[PDB]
């Protein structure tokens, strides 16, 4: 009904080495009040970046939360995601296709 | 040309830990450029291009309109906690205000008001009356309605709405009608008997993206599983489509990437 | 520009 739709993604395609921003959209969410949080390898991910809070025609509430980082080989990222509609914290896995 | 100016505005009673308790945004064609909250307080640009044409005067002036607004919305949430008798909890007042200006030169103005997710106050500019969705809106009709304070309304949404987003048009004409080209990345997964394509396209501008999957030259629509057009931080967009087929017939499948900046679709593979 | 809300609720 008013659970949030989450989606995990990077801002340009994925490479071990290069420097990249690791994306956590939720959205369609009510009331407002949510936690997102990014996670690497089970941990926060150091300074995060959390985007001015936005609702569309049908009230419902979307959230934006970036972070710089490097993308390594045998490191799991994933996003958290909180909110009273959920009766458990949900993970959401980062898929890094290379 | 499509131009749109929306402000949208949200008060809280449980924000909660760490957050501002009344939040307000403004957009131009979809865009984030002004920013407030209750614990900064003050107007604050979020693009180069209203900053670097605006001056002090003008962020001086708008940290106040909204200041007044805060103290309305803060009074709000104890007016409206007793009509419907509530003694505390979590609870969220939501404002949507804004002008349209569409292709065929028509102007759009709308106000609506919402209580908890659920419809309150919704401004008819036609009639000039503020419907009342629910029963407990019925006080704040009869209050606006007496004061003549839709006038002032009309006024604001057919005249200082328009002339506002003509010039802020003016400020970002660079910015906003730019054409940025995605990054598309194509790749498989086979699992259960099943190989699940995916195609992901990275940092597009404008918004605007058809994204669609094609077998042995014909499109392949309702096996197709999308997830929208998500934003990223940098102000460009992203999307990923994804599709399932039989394992062999990867090769047979390409993605279709219809886009403003790219002039002819662009075709892509698992390679 | 924000519209100054010239009434409460």
């Amino acid at each position: 009904d008013l659970t949030p739709k989450v989606q995990v993604y990077s801002r340009f395609p994925a490479s071990a080495g290069t420097k990249n921003v690791l994306n956590c959209f939720a959205a369609g969410f009510h009331p407002p009040k949510i936690s997102i949080t990014l996670m690497k390898d089970g941990v926060p991910m150091e300074g995060a970046q959390y985007s001015d809070m936005s609702f569309n025609d049908d009230w419902t509430f979307q959230r934006l939360v970036h972070a710089d980082f490097t993308p390594s080989s045998g490191s799991t990222y994933a996003c958290k995601v909180e909110h009273e509609t959920l009766k458990e914290p949900q993970v959401y896995k980062w898929d890094p296709e290379f | 040309e499509l131009h749109t100016l929306r402000y949208i505005q949200t008060a809280m009673t449980d924000p909660g830990p760490g957050q501002p308790w009344f939040v307000t945004v403004g957009y131009v064609d979809g865009e984030l450029f002004v920013h407030y909250n209750s614990t900064a307080r003050r107007v604050v640009p979020r693009t180069e291009w209203m900053a670097a044409n605006t001056d002090q005067q003008y962020w001086n002036g708008q940290t106040q309109i909204v200041q007044g607004n805060e103290q309305i919305d803060r009074d709000d949430l104890g007016t409206l906690q007793r009509r419907y008798n509530q003694t505390g909890g979590s609870h969220t007042v939501q404002l949507m205000y804004g002008c349209d200006i569409l292709e065929d030169g028509t102007i759009r103005g709308y106000s609506q008001d919402a209580y908890d997710g659920r419809d309150f106050i919704a401004f008819d500019k036609g009639t000039m009356t503020f419907t009342a969705a629910v029963p407990e809106a019925v006080p704040t009709k009869r209050k606006w309605e007496e004061g003549d304070y839709a006038e002032g309304l009309k006024q604001y949404l057919e005249e200082t709405c328009v002339e506002w987003l003509r010039r802020y048009v003016e400020y970002g004409k660079a910015e906003l009608g730019r054409r940025e080209r995605p990054e598309v990345r194509v790749w498989g997964k086979e699992a259960d008997g099943i190989l699940t394509l995916s195609c992901r396209a990275h940092g597009f501008y404008p918004r605007p993206i058809v994204v669609s999957w094609l077998k042995d030259g014909a499109v392949r629509g309702q096996d197709a599983q999308s997830g929208g057009i998500v934003p990223n931080g940098d102000g460009t967009y992203h999307t990923w489509v994804t599709i399932d087929a039989q394992p062999g017939d990867g090769d047979k499948y390409q993605c279709r990437v219809e886009h403003a900046s790219l002039p002819q679709p662009g075709l892509y593979s698992w390679e | 520009s924000w519209f100054r809300k010239p009434m409460t609720r």
